[PDB]
């Protein structure tokens, strides 16, 4: 979104935009998983994103991760176009589906 | 699918009861009817910033008599992890018409009880 | 510390980083309401360790409670006892761990 302008004085504006380090651990399939922390794991999220759109974020990150070896994949059992269509739950070590500076993803909710 | 309402979480030893009558959640759009059914105990196992699996507090969902996860069970069933509650002048009938919720298109509502209620000590707000 | 942060035309300013944190208090449900109206609210630095944390809110109740004490005893509350215990903060999950909203306790979790 916009900066958010913090003004001082008679004519100075401060813009300050707000970030939080977010590294995703992956829980989908555990003998992909390890590719997935490796290749799309890192993000930088503005602090004010809802978390269901930031998933978002990430979906089509594992998804654009995974077409280039897609074939590699079928024989796992792994059909993208499914992947690709699923929910991904996103949330932090207490299981809230909040931002933090570390996240699990995952196809089933904390809560089971 | 999930339950309609927020979760009860239970940081004692002790588990989640309801005298009779008490621990319905409060829902308008139900009729007196509709006052009947079950916590289900959920379990939370995250593994923490030191890599071990942690056991987190125990999560209590209320669903319908009829709905959700446990919908096949009658009213009273002796479970674990399963209490019943009913508010006096509902129906040993399925909430289909209640169904569960869907979380894409409804927010949960908060879990608020009738005050004077009696919540287990380890159950707070 | 505050970051100093330099901008052209010798404009500086000082930027610091906090946490909104609110305690829910389960010390004694005789006075937990006051506790809860009068020191829940705290801003701490992020990264703050829960610890650290914790030694603040146990300040935070002694000092609000001592201009009552008198009022303590009568109730079966020493503040001298109570000056000198160790106070658990924990999350929404049991965990001892910083968060927007937290529960104190004189006993450790579940």
């Amino acid at each position: 979104m916009a900066p958010t302008k913090v003004t001082f004085g008679d004519d100075t504006v401060i813009e300050v935009q707000g970030y939080k380090s977010v590294n995703i651990t992956f829980e989908l399939d555990e003998r992909i998983d390890k590719v997935l922390n490796e290749k799309c794991s890192a993000y930088t999220v503005e602090l004010g994103t809802e978390v269901n759109e930031f998933a978002c974020v990430v979906a089509d990150a594992v998804i654009k991760t995974l077409q280039p070896v897609s074939e590699l994949l079928t024989p796992l059992g792994i059909d993208l176009d499914e992947w690709s269509m699923a929910t991904y739950y996103l949330f932090d070590e207490s299981g809230e589906f909040k931002l933090a500076s570390h996240m699990y993803c995952s196809f089933y909710p904390p809560d089971e | 699918t999930a339950s309609w309402f927020t979760a009860l979480t239970q940081h004692g030893k002790e588990d989640l009861k309801f005298p009779r009558g008490q621990g319905v959640p409060i829902n308008t759009n139900s009729s007196p009817d509709d006052q009947i059914g079950y916590y289900r105990r959920a379990t939370r196992r995250i593994r923490g910033g030191d890599g071990k699996m942690k056991d987190l507090s125990p999560r209590w969902y209320f669903y319908y008599l009829g709905t959700g996860p446990e919908a096949g069970l009658p009213y009273g069933a002796n479970k674990d992890g399963i209490i019943w509650v009913a508010t006096e002048g509902a129906l040993n009938t399925p909430k289909d018409h209640i169904g569960t919720r869907n979380p894409a298109n409804n927010a949960a509502i908060v879990l608020q009880l009738p005050q004077g209620t009696t919540l287990p000590k380890g159950f707070y707000a």
